[PDB]
């Protein structure tokens, strides 16, 4: 889902 | 985050558009932008979305080879480009960013900022100012202005210069067989005002410079 | 392809009341990724719900999403006058995302028969070769009409179009507006120019008329 990969790239950076 | 698009446009049939979104507050780069477009009447359609710092996009099957989705993180701007137009392509283009929660930025997914919207008119029409007919009245009567054969979107009405709004109706545009606009602007008032009161209607048609305060008179 | 169904897509609702709007959708949405948006007329939508129930900070409390898998519901606890609009539902649970064909909620009042105005065109249209006539259809509920256009007792077909307002904010009402068009040649061979008007608040059809 494209949707998500904002949430995961989110997640990562922190 | 303030999202803000280009001005309406009016494309020939086969042309290309490009509309752009340029974003301002927020980070740009990690968040996903789409493109919704509502034709007049209808409903939302998702055509599709970009992530700017994966340059990862994502196209509506039904869009996919017409449309191309790009974002320059230098200016915090996107682009829809939407090739060979067909007046079915007539509508709103809105950009919508997906929301956050809590202080943290997590995205959402869901579109919680939206443009302005962006008017594409798919027309072989050329600019033409309206002509403005009288609707002339016969305990209440009704009078009104018809404002016909213009191009593009939009006209304004008022009445009075806006004293009178009470019992007024303007109504939506209809697009004829020429691909020129009419519309009617109306308004019902006391059959004993008649004899005292004068009602005028303003049409102002910014694309011609027609600007006509029509008196009507029984 | 997700396919998100609203039925019904108009409610007719009074200010105070509860509203529970339907979204269905043809296959099982990823994770509960249903959102809602609201839209009024000459504005932008805006996001009331997301994740089928979450709710943003800013918006009203009366607004609440629940459901999962295919069945999800809006529930407006006491509709407010600024809550008569248009909602849609969005599924993004896939690359794919969709939107329902929108419920609007509209303000439910007595029937009202429209009152029925004919206008001849104005000697100025005349002597530019085009006669257009107008039927306004002024101040009726509900929204169903049906205006026919007769020429000397003759149908018409093609030659008129129509549009409606918005429902008035103050009196729940709706207006219509016909143009009948033809050339002033054409105009010109005939006696008899009728609208003929269809609603409910009539028992039979209402027709203005007048003799060129
Ligand atoms: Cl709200
Ligand atoms: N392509």
């Amino acid at each position: 889902n494209w949707f998500d990969i904002t949430n995961w790239l989110w997640y990562i950076k922190k | 985050v303030q999202l803000v698009q280009s001005g309406a446009e009016v494309k020939r049939p086969g042309s290309s558009v490009t509309v752009s979104c340029k974003a301002s507050g927020g980070s740009f780069s990690t968040y996903a932008l789409s493109w919704v477009r509502q034709a007049p009447g209808r409903g939302l359609e998702w055509m599709g979305g970009v992530i700017p710092l994966l340059t990862i996009t994502n196209y509506a099957p039904r869009f996919q080879g017409r449309i191309t989705i790009t974002a320059d993180r230098s200016t915090s701007t996107a682009y829809l480009e939407l090739n060979s137009l067909r007046p079915e392509d007539t509508a709103v283009y809105y950009c919508a960013r997906e929301g956050t929660t809590g202080c943290g930025g997590k995205p959402i997914g869901a579109f919680a900022h939206w443009g302005q919207g962006t008017l594409v008119t798919v027309s072989s029409a050329s600019t033409k100012g309206p002509s403005v007919f009288p609707l002339a009245p016969s305990g209440t009567a009704a009078l009104g202005c018809l404002v016909k054969d213009y191009f593009p979107e939009p006209v304004t009405v008022s009445w009075n210069s806006g004293a009178l709004t009470s019992g007024v109706h303007t109504f939506p545009a209809v697009l004829q067989s020429s691909g020129l606009y009419s519309l009617s602007s109306v308004v019902t008032v006391p059959s004993s005002s008649l004899g005292t009161q004068t009602y005028i209607c303003n049409v102002n048609h910014k694309p011609s410079n027609t600007k006509v305060d029509k008196k009507v008179e029984p | 392809e997700i396919v998100l169904t609203q039925s019904p897509g108009t409610q007719s609702l009074s200010p105070g009341e509860r509203a529970t709007l339907s979204c269905r959708a043809s296959q099982s949405v990823g994770n509960n990724k249903l959102a809602w948006y609201q839209q009024r007329p000459g504005q932008a939508p805006r996001l009331l719900i997301y994740g089928a129930s979450s709710r943003p900070s800013g918006v009203a409390d009366r607004f609440s999403g629940s459901g999962s898998g295919t069945d999800f519901t809006l529930t407006i606890s006491r509709l407010e006058p600024e809550d008569f609009a248009v909602y849609y539902c969005q599924q993004y649970g896939q690359s794919l995302s969709t939107f329902g064909q929108g419920t609007k909620v509209e303000v439910k009042r007595t029937v009202a028969a429209p009152s029925v105005f004919i206008f001849p065109p104005s000697d100025e249209q005349l002597k530019s070769g085009t006669a257009s006539v107008v039927c306004l259809l002024n101040n009726f509920y509900p929204r169903e009409a049906k205006v026919q256009w007769k020429v000397d007792n003759a149908l018409q077909s093609g030659n008129s179009q129509e549009s409606v307002t918005e429902q008035d904010s103050k009196d729940s009402t709706y207006s219509l507006s016909s143009t009948l068009t033809l050339s002033k040649a054409d105009y010109e061979k005939h006696k008899v120019y009728a609208c003929e008007v269809t609603h409910q608040g009539l028992s039979s059809p209402v027709t203005k008329s007048f003799n060129r």
